[PDB]
């Protein structure tokens, strides 16, 4: 059958499996002629019924739409005479990767630089009416040259800029638990750009704490951890939180006080970084800071000013003896 | 055949289904019921 | 050439894939509108938006500039196209719901094979397979801009009467069904062609903006009065070749 616009994946030669996913999920590979490094991501279809996953279709549609210095880049869509493969520009590391490796060091100036790219990338995708809906350190890659790239739009979708009329009804159970904001845990279905800024807030802390600050085991345990950290979820700090169905039908400690800047005080130190982490991890979406303001917040415009990730990337060594000698 | 605001997002667009059933009557008005009756009735096009 | 990928010359439309398999020009052109009718039928049955329909058609039209009606019966292809189109325009319908309405329309006579038989399950796959071929043939390019956008926008701008408005939008739905302009001109121009036409019929001469541009200059900058007359004449001749033009 003719197929002028969907090349065989043979043009690329597989070199390695990226991570511990399934048999042939994600592959590191190179273009046989230009040697260009790419990452092959197989469109998974073990669940076959509604034909090509509408989730895969949303990914593709969104990725083909989003072109920005800080958004992973889809090169092309290939096939094997059957599987469909998304081909991206290869990025050497992922933020979750660097953060876990406590032997890799982050200067204050370099963290400012990572948050700036992350938020400039988020400003972009929201601007283009898209919600990421799966922000976490693992979906944030960083290229060998120090450029941050938002990745994993497998759960993204478009949203409507309707300040005007009717209420939107978007899928509610989204965003990995440890990074899910309150509004979604309380049953919110008409959400927006703020669910990603919450996630941008957890990843920011992890920049210093080196690991997820709120590891709930359940939805109720998560809200719990959030109340014990941000303060209790009340109509005083978050007006109308009452209305939510589950607001009542859910255990909900009510005496808790905000301890954000305290609990993190140990790790972070710099005042401006504390203030931002404070304005990002705000319970009421309508009051939670956004990418536009976060970017203009003093943290980014005060000494030390943001720097490139050259240093931080040199602390990432080739092996044992380099790391331990 | 009926103007829909393009400004509305995809999921916010009304169903195409015509309000009333399609009749077998041929006439300037029954031929202009919907977009199927106009293509089939008035212009005489059919897929089967 | 990426933006010019799905736009063809009168010659290219002539040397189609269906042509290379002995199908005749007006033979092809009919399958197109036929397919476009089936799509408009099932789509109103399933109550998928007009937009889901228009997109299903543009997939159709492009699918047949690479593939031939010979090998892919426009009645097999149309269900799959609409199936995929549903998801794409965020109003998905269940594979089964569709295999139903597709059967009601191509076989009002018979009755739906058992949801357990070999023939049923069998076809549920043929549809799925086809959607995979439609996806690879369109090169996975799914976002379709339609004439209806620029049409609405423009009428609102010239304060066209309710009747001219509806009529211009009606002609854009038809240019999709009847002509292949979708494969030759950008949506904004086709929208201009539809307003220029509904205007002839209304004998309305849209006023020329105070010491300046003509109405079509607020819809597209490459449009010329000469073009709009040629394409309008071209659209009408198409309308004159339809079957019924030959309570
Ligand atoms: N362009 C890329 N370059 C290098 N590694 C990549 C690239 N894209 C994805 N990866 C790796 O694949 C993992 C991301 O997979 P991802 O794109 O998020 O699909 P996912 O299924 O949603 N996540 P996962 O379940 O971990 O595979 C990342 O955490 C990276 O380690
Ligand atoms: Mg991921
Ligand atoms: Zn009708
Ligand atoms: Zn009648």
């Amino acid at each position: 059958v003719e197929c002028p616009f969907c090349d065989e994946v043979s043009k690329y030669e597989k070199l390695a499996k990226i991570g511990q996913g399934t048999f042939g999920e994600v592959f590191k590979a190179r273009h046989r002629k230009t040697g260009q490094k790419v990452a092959l991501k197989k469109v998974l279809m073990e669940n076959e019924k509604e034909g090509f996953p509408i989730t895969a279709l949303r990914e593709i549609k969104i990725l083909q739409l989003l072109k920005h210095e800080n958004v992973v880049n889809l090169i092309e869509i290939c096939r094997t005479k059957g599987s469909i493969y998304l081909v991206f520009d290869f990025c050497e590391h992922d933020l979750a990767g660097l953060l876990s490796n406590v032997l890799v060091k982050f200067t204050l100036s370099e963290i400012k630089r990572v948050m700036q790219m992350l938020l400039n990338g988020l400003y972009y995708i929201h601007r283009n009416k898209i919600l990421h809906r799966d922000m976490k350190a693992a979906n944030v890659l960083i290229t060998r040259d120090g450029v941050l790239k938002l990745a994993d739009f497998g759960l993204a979708r478009a949203f409507s800029l309707a300040k005007n009329s009717q209420p939107n009804r978007y899928t509610n159970r989204v965003v990995t638990l440890w990074y899910r904001p309150p509004e979604l845990l309380l049953g919110e279905r008409d959400y927006g750009p703020p669910i990603d800024l919450w996630g941008a807030g957890c990843i920011m802390a992890e920049m210093w704490t080196r690991s997820p600050i709120m590891q709930g085991n359940t939805e109720q345990h998560q809200l719990a951890l959030i109340s014990q950290l941000c303060g209790s979820i009340t109509p005083e700090v978050w007006p109308n939180v009452d209305n939510y169905e589950l607001y009542e039908k859910l255990e909900l400690v009510k005496g808790q006080k905000r301890k954000v800047k305290d609990r993190l005080k140990a790790y972070v130190r710099d005042p401006y970084a504390l203030d931002l982490i404070d304005k990002l991890l705000v319970l009421d979406p309508a009051q939670r800071i956004d990418s536009d303001d976060a970017l203009n917040h003093d943290f980014f415009w005060s000494d030390p000013m943001p720097s490139d990730l050259k240093g931080m990337l040199s602390t990432h060594l080739t092996s044992m003896f380099e790391y331990l000698a | 055949m009926e103007p829909v605001d393009p400004r509305l997002e995809p999921w916010k667009h009304p169903g195409s289904q015509p309000k009333t059933a399609c009749t077998n009557c041929y006439c300037k008005k029954c031929c202009f019921h919907c977009q199927v009756c106009f293509i089939t009735k008035a212009l005489g096009i059919s897929y089967g | 050439n990426n933006n010019k990928r799905w736009y063809f010359t009168r010659e290219q439309l002539e040397n189609s894939p269906s042509r290379r398999f002995g199908v005749d020009p007006d033979k092809e052109l009919s399958y197109r509108q036929q397919a476009a009718n089936l799509l408009q039928d099932m789509g109103q049955r399933l109550n998928v938006s007009q937009l889901t329909i228009n997109t299903a058609i543009v997939y159709m039209h492009r699918f047949y500039m690479i593939q031939s009606f010979t090998q892919f019966p426009g009645n097999s292809v149309a269900p799959a196209a609409l199936f995929l189109a549903a998801k794409v325009e965020e109003q998905p319908k269940k594979l089964e719901h569709v295999i139903k309405v597709a059967h009601t329309c191509l076989h009002p006579q018979e009755s739906l094979p058992d949801t357990r038989s070999e023939a049923y399950l069998q076809q549920v796959q043929d549809l799925v397979i086809l959607e995979s071929i439609i996806l690879q043939t369109l090169g996975f390019e799914l976002t379709i801009d339609h004439p209806h956008t620029h049409v609405v926008k423009c009428t609102q701008l010239v304060r066209a009467s309710k009747d001219l408005a509806q009529t211009s939008y009606f002609m854009a739905t038809n240019s999709l069904h009847l002509t292949t302009f979708s494969l030759q001109y950008t949506p904004p121009v086709v929208a201009c062609v539809c307003i220029h036409l509904a205007c002839k019929w209304s004998n309305w001469e849209i006023p020329v903006s105070t010491d300046g541009k003509h109405w079509w200059e607020y819809v597209d900058a490459t449009v010329t009065l000469e073009l709009l007359d040629e394409l309008t004449h071209e659209f009408l001749q198409i309308l004159e070749k339809t079957p019924n033009r030959l309570c």
